[PDB]
RNA sequence: ACAGGUUUGGUCCUGGCCUUUCUAUUAAUUCUUAAUAAAAUUACACAUGCAAGUAUCCGCGCCCCGGUGAGAAUGCCCUCCAGAUCUUAAAGAUCAAAAGGAGCAGGUAUCAAGCACACCUAUAACGGUAGCUCAUAACGCCUUGCUCAACCACACCCCCACGGGAAACAGCAGUGAUAAAAAUUAAGCCAUGAACGAAAGUUUGACUAAGUUAUAUUAAUUAGAGUUGGUAAAUCUCG
């Protein structure tokens, strides 16, 4: 997994030179303007298809978060952004997977992009106001009291509870309902 | 959904809503939940009501407005 | 564009660039000019290049033209009111025309700005709808939320068939 | 206060074109236009018919028209207003003189 | 469109991308679709509570009751809603359900202990 | 332009044709809520009554059917329904003004009666007319009784008219008044004294909307 | 006394300490280029147009406002237990409406616990950053800030570009705001890299830091090194003006003060290295005769 | 378009046709599994089961959702609002019919004239003028939903439904006939929305969760199809 080393070594250096990975690959396709997004991978299982990636051709290349060396190359130096895959002619497959990995990149600040100078999100801050500032909690809270008096459950007049059964009396379901106040369960 | 001129279904003629039962406390307590509960809400709609009234005739009659009318007025004099 | 004298003002971007906006009360405007004195040289011009910028950003305004009925140029406009401004052109440079009219019934730099934060205050950042009105959309999107089963396929568990087939044994 | 028309034309100003009907004008109005594909300005005419008391108007007239509160007839929403040019005698809104073309007939002094 | 009648009514439409349900608190006319259209929107609600394992509810409390001030009628989980914030006192099918759920783990306690033995 | 020319004739002729039949068709209330029993079906609604309204139904009669025992049909007679009794324990009365009774050749038990009110002890002293004349929950009292029910009448002082305005809501006036300088601490007092709402079982006045000029 | 960074004093003389370098305030920046505009101008409008450029990189240049910490708000709006036996998990609602400063918007939770709590400071931000979703910012706080990170960056010496991405993610009195620009001018200094954040918006909480920790070792040192005196002159008035009492500074003030006298005495007076100071001072001062 | 092939013995020039890019149906050849979106030949005819109820009477609801694109150059945009409903201490609010018009709006001029398409009297339904539209496209004919956080139109046909043919799925599932065109006669109101309710709540083929299908993306467990003179990646031996 070991990154810096493949782009150091002496047989990189024969093979690719200087210029970029991917500088002399050429994709070819059926006519003057090649289909709009490069074939889907160029690996399934232990086959290697047709004329293989930049990427993918040289096994001995490792995509990762970690090189900056072989991620730069797939980024636009002036512009900072990324190439799709066909000005660079890599895999779909690959392609999203160096996506991934110049983000991973650019959030370990391996690498450089652009940061604008922004102003600060507040104009005038005062940490005075009412909602920041803890209000005068209420004096229905220094009692310990309900917010309302029908949070309380109020156990009804017998009047108005035996009225209230000879309203409904064939359908009546009755059940006592004084509420259980502590609530845990195995 | 069905409409007006549609038939209603064989099935469904006979059946009529039988009704759900009932409890005591349950209910009775409700019906004051709900009671007060309704009647704080009516009383905030009718704050919110003269909020709305407030923002509207102070839009279009406060000193403010008349104050561009005027302005302007003696401005394209 | 090639065809034309000065293709450059049958631009878009000549006609955003003209500065003049009418106030409420102009609704008729009405151009006199004349074709042949030297005194009447700058008045022409406003017509070519002018006229053309300043209907483009009050298409409600009609904007008509005579030719030599008078022997001396001028502007005039019709308020709301019935109201009759009269504006004499005449050795004035096209420019001069340009300013003075924008003094007389213009707006107040303030005021359309103003205006265009009034516009702009509509388009609320926090709503979710549609990319055409809205930023974000589903909330598929929001960082800290759940990503949505078309990106991120969900737990055996959260899949109504999961809850189904376990209410059902 | 409440006078209205729910008609956008509420002033213009026109050419009179005809004469043929009692106390009523034919009146021309001529707008610009912006055509998108050129990006230019051209001249769409559209006619208005106009209520008139006098029956003032000759054939040729420049016209202001004001929009009628209440519409007269599905084809006459419009009143004459002023006579902005009388044809072939055009008074100078400047110097309030007698003119013909370029030509004051009165001049000062 | 024209309709016989209906009341203005603020609501939560459904945008969802199904097993994933979201939605945007609206204000709309009753006899209008749920996801169709509306006058204005209001705030939106997240059921499905995020990495922190929080249930974000956004509200327009300004506009909420400047609609309520012309009258506008609440669905009972915009009430649900509008109950827990305290923008408005809590609703009594709450309290209800709370007392309702007590009772039921006091008798599931009581089952438990009763297999137990 | 945008022109679209056509008549539509029949868009009238139709309009005329229900709206006079309908009135031909208008149907007296003898045929239309004549009940039978052994079913609880409609005939000419062809709806079946509600569970809860069938005992109701069985062992009470009308309000009209009690209402033609009468000599006269304008009787200031004190009526009560069943209902109104079971639920307030303070006098529901409800007293006559003005009677319409449309006649079913047969049993003469239908109408549109107008009266006067008294609900649960508050006294309401205009004419209206009479909602649900239809049920068979009504009751008439005798002469001798309505001198007992009116004086069962009692007052007291109701529940109170204050409230805390709810916390995230109190929070933001506080907020507001300690925001524009005014640092009073007398807390946030809301009136209950416009939000009063009748209980459900009042009937409601049908005339027309109200204009206040 | 009042000392603070908006004073006109502290700001005028941070101005001054900061510079205007018209290649490094504007800077080749990695956004999608344009073809570059040309036109021919005269000696007269060069001059107008390079005034416009230093003016309007002045506006660039205006500092990042320095706070102090908040503390943390917790207060409660209400409490029923009823609600408790729930057994949801947390319930976040905020105010969304579009005219309030968002240090005056509503945030609020309601726990499992049955409870009305007022959303902390973290938490209230990242819930304004969800619903008025503004640019740079994360609502899950970016991985870059770990030390690793962090001093991966360093080495790349990258500093303005650290200091530049808390601006944009985090508040100006956060905690997090504050251990990340301090712990990184604790970098440019034990690494003597001071004249990075030079032209830099930046360099006023350089200056305040250090003042306010009291080494104003390095920045002295690279002053007189940069054959700046000036600035070590306006430094040292710093040092005083936020230290008006001690011995130093009323001695090395009331017995007589310039740059050779008040800039020696303070190498005196500040003993941190006080002969690193006498070292360079002599330098400067020995390439002024040589020169002059 | 970054263009490429193709007129002639050859060279330019002019000038069509075609290739190369992306999407969608349908077909042929292949095909492993999930997940998500989408599902559609047919205003042809329809077996059967369902798609509105609620509720102490009365009342209220009952093409509202939902379906379709048949019709109409329809219409977009912009004025102005009757009415219906909701809230309420009488004025707010939501839909918004009719009626309008700055401007924009399918093809065709081998459709060039249309044939009363105007106004004036406020007299109080009569009289008086002789007009109006139109080559800046009137009046025709032909084809057609759309400018899409939605809008317009239809609801068995006779534009309109009194009356007449005649007995209506362009609601959900299904089915004959037709067409290159093929989803379950499926489970729930548990969430949302709707209707009623004072309320618990009840109903909801809306919708929710499924079921079917390589129709499109995503992930892997899956290997096959087409090509190989040139444009245009790529060939040996036979017949
Ligand atoms: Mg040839
Ligand atoms: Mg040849
Ligand atoms: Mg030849
Ligand atoms: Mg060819
Ligand atoms: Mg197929
Ligand atoms: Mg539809
Ligand atoms: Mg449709
Ligand atoms: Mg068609
Ligand atoms: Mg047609
Ligand atoms: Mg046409
Ligand atoms: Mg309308
Ligand atoms: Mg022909
Ligand atoms: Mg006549
Ligand atoms: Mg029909
Ligand atoms: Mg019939
Ligand atoms: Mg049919
Ligand atoms: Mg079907
Ligand atoms: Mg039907
Ligand atoms: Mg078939
Ligand atoms: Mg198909
Ligand atoms: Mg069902
Ligand atoms: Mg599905
Ligand atoms: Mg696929
Ligand atoms: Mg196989
Ligand atoms: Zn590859
Ligand atoms: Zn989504």
């Amino acid at each position: 997994d070991e990154p810096w080393k493949y782009l150091d070594s002496e047989e990189y250096q024969n093979r690719y030179g200087s210029r970029p990975v991917w500088a002399d690959y050429r994709r070819n396709h059926k006519g003057g303007i090649p289909p709009q997004r490069t074939r889907k991978m160029c690996i399934r299982g232990n086959k290697v298809a047709g004329n293989p990636c930049p990427i993918c051709r040289d096994q001995k290349l490792h995509v990762d978060f970690r090189n900056v060396k072989l991620l730069e190359q797939f980024v636009c130096a002036h512009t900072g952004i990324i190439f799709h895959a066909p000005y660079t002619g890599v895999c779909m497959k690959q392609h999203k997977k160096l996506t991934q990995a110049i983000q991973k990149a650019r959030d370990h600040g391996l690498l450089r992009y652009h940061i604008p100078q922004v102003e600060p999100r507040d104009l005038d801050f005062s940490t005075t106001h009412g909602a920041v500032s803890s209000t005068p909690p209420a004096p229905t809270l220094v009692s310990g009291d309900p917010w309302y008096p029908w949070y309380s459950w109020k156990q009804p007049p017998e009047r108005e509870l035996s009225r209230l059964r000879r309203l409904y009396q064939g359908r009546l379901r009755e059940e006592s309902g004084p509420p259980p106040e502590l609530m845990p369960e195995v | 959904r069905k409409t007006r001129h549609d038939p209603p279904a064989k099935s469904k003629a006979g059946r009529v809503a039988t009704p759900p039962a009932v409890d005591p406390t349950e209910f009775f307590v409700l019906t004051e939940r709900y009671r007060q509960y309704r009647q704080t809400v009516r009383a905030l709609r009718l704050e919110f009501m003269s909020e709305v009234r407030k923002k509207l005739h102070e839009a279009r009659a406060g000193v403010q407005a008349e104050r561009k009318a005027q302005e302007d007025a003696a401005e394209h004099r | 564009p090639m065809k034309g004298r000065f293709p450059i003002r049958r631009t878009l971007q000549y006609l955003g660039q003209g500065d003049v906006v009418f106030k409420d009360s102009v609704k008729v405007m009405t151009v006199n000019y004349n074709t042949h004195g030297e005194l009447g040289e700058g008045a022409r011009k406003f017509v070519f290049f002018n006229i053309p910028q300043i209907q483009y950003k009050n298409p409600w305004v009609q904007i008509t033209m005579f030719k030599n009925m008078t022997p001396s140029p001028f502007l005039r406009f019709y308020l709301d009111s019935g109201e009759q401004v009269l504006v004499d052109v005449e050795s004035k440079s096209n420019k001069e025309i340009v300013e003075h009219i924008r003094k007389i019934l213009g707006k107040n730099e303030e005021t359309l700005e103003k205006e265009e934060q009034e516009k702009k205050q509509l388009s609320h950042p926090a709503h979710f709808g549609p990319r055409k009105y809205c930023l974000r959309e589903c909330m598929c999107e929001v960082e800290g939320q759940v990503p949505c089963p078309g990106l991120v396929p969900l737990p055996k568990e959260m899949t109504g068939k999961y809850k189904a087939a376990l209410k059902a044994t | 206060s409440i006078a209205r028309s729910s008609v956008h034309a509420k002033w213009v100003v026109g050419k009179v074109i005809g004469t043929a009907m009692q106390k009523t004008a034919k009146v021309r109005v001529t707008r610009l236009v912006l055509d998108p594909y050129l990006l230019k300005y051209f001249n769409k005419r559209k006619t208005y018919f106009a209520h008139d008391a006098l029956q003032q108007c000759t054939v040729g007239d420049i016209v202001l028209l004001k929009a009628l509160p209440v519409p007269r007839t599905k084809h006459v929403k419009h009143e004459l207003a002023e006579i902005i040019f009388k044809v072939g005698q055009v008074i100078d809104p400047v110097t309030g003189k007698p003119c013909a073309g370029t030509t004051y007939l009165e001049s000062p002094i | 469109r024209a309709y016989r009648g209906g009341h203005l009514t603020i609501r939560l439409a459904l945008g969802g991308c199904t097993n994933r349900p979201f939605y945007r608190i609206v204000a709309a006319h009753s006899k209008c679709p749920r996801d169709g259209r509306f006058v204005e929107q209001l705030g939106s609600y997240d059921p499905l509570p995020n990495s922190h394992g929080e249930k974000l509810v956004a509200l327009n409390f300004d506009r909420i009751r400047h609609w309520i001030g012309c009258g506008a009628h609440l669905s009972k989980p915009v009430e649900k809603l509008l109950g827990l914030s305290g923008f408005y006192p809590l609703h009594p099918m709450m309290i209800t359900n709370a007392e309702r759920l007590r009772r039921k783990r006091a008798r599931e306690v009581l089952l438990a202990s009763q297999k137990t033995d | 332009a945008r022109k679209k020319v056509r008549p539509r004739l029949i868009a009238e002729l139709a309009r005329r044709v229900r709206a006079l039949r309908e009135q031909r068709e208008r149907p007296r209330d003898s045929q239309r809520y004549a009940l039978d029993y052994e079913t609880m079906m409609r005939p000419h609604s062809g709806n079946r009554l509600p569970m809860r309204a069938w005992a109701d139904v069985r062992h009470e009669s009308r309000l009209l059917q009690l209402l033609n025992r009468l000599p006269l049909f304008g009787l200031g007679r004190l009526v009560t329904r069943k209902s109104w009794l079971w639920q307030h324990d303070e006098p529901c009365y409800w007293r006559l003004t003005r009677v319409r009774p449309d006649y079913a050749a047969e049993n003469l038990d239908h109408g549109k009666a107008w009266g006067i009110l008294t609900f649960k002890g508050k006294t309401e002293s205009e004419a209206r007319e009479i909602e649900q004349v239809m049920y068979h929950d009504w009751r008439l009292v005798p002469k001798h009784e309505e001198e007992a029910f009116t004086x069962x009448x009692x007052x007291x002082x109701d529940t109170p008219l204050s409230v805390p305005y709810p916390p995230l809501l109190r929070a933001m006036i506080l907020a507001q008044r300690q925001k524009y300088g005014d640092t009073s601490t007398e807390e946030p007092m809301l009136n209950l004294e416009r939000a009063r709402i009748d209980p459900w079982d009042y009937p409601a006045k049908l005339e027309a909307k109200t204009k206040t000029k | 006394r009042k000392p603070t960074f908006m004073d006109e004093e502290v700001q005028n003389i941070l101005i001054k300490m900061t510079g205007l370098d018209l290649q490094k305030i504007f800077k080749p920046a990695l956004q999608e280029l344009k073809p570059p505009t040309y036109k021919l101008m005269t000696q007269a409008q060069l001059e107008e147009a390079t005034k416009q450029a230093v003016e309007a990189a002045k506006v660039r240049l205006k500092m990042p406002p320095v706070l102090e910490e908040r503390a943390p708000i917790n207060d409660v709006l209400a409490e029923d237990k009823i609600l408790e036996g729930t057994e949801t998990a947390k319930y976040v609602f905020t105010d969304i409406s579009y005219s309030i400063p968002h240090r005056e918007r509503f945030i609020v939770v309601r726990e499992p616990s049955g409870t009305l709590r007022k959303a902390s400071w973290e938490e209230r931000d990242r819930m304004i950053q969800v619903y008025f979703p503004r640019e740079g910012r994360r609502i899950l706080t970016p991985v870059i800030f770990k030390e690793e990170n962090l001093q991966t960056m360093y080495s790349q010496d990258q500093h303005v570009d650290v200091l530049n991405l808390c601006v944009a993610q985090f508040e100006p009195d956060s905690a997090e705001y504050i251990k990340i620009h301090h712990h990184t001018y604790e970098d440019i200094d034990k690494c003597g890299k001071y004249d990075l954040l030079r032209s830099t918006r930046h360099f006023g909480g350089m200056a305040w830091y250090f003042v306010n920790k009291k080494k104003i070792d390095g920045l002295l040192i690279d002053q007189i090194q940069r054959d700046l005196v000036s600035d070590a002159t306006s430094l040292v008035h710093l040092y005083h003006i936020l230290h008006p009492x001690x011995x130093x500074x009323x001695x090395x003030x009331x017995x007589x003060x310039x740059x050779x006298x008040x800039x020696x005495x303070x190498x005196x007076x500040x003993x941190x290295x006080x002969x690193x100071x006498x070292x360079x001072x002599x330098x400067x001062x020995x390439x002024x005769x040589x020169x002059x």
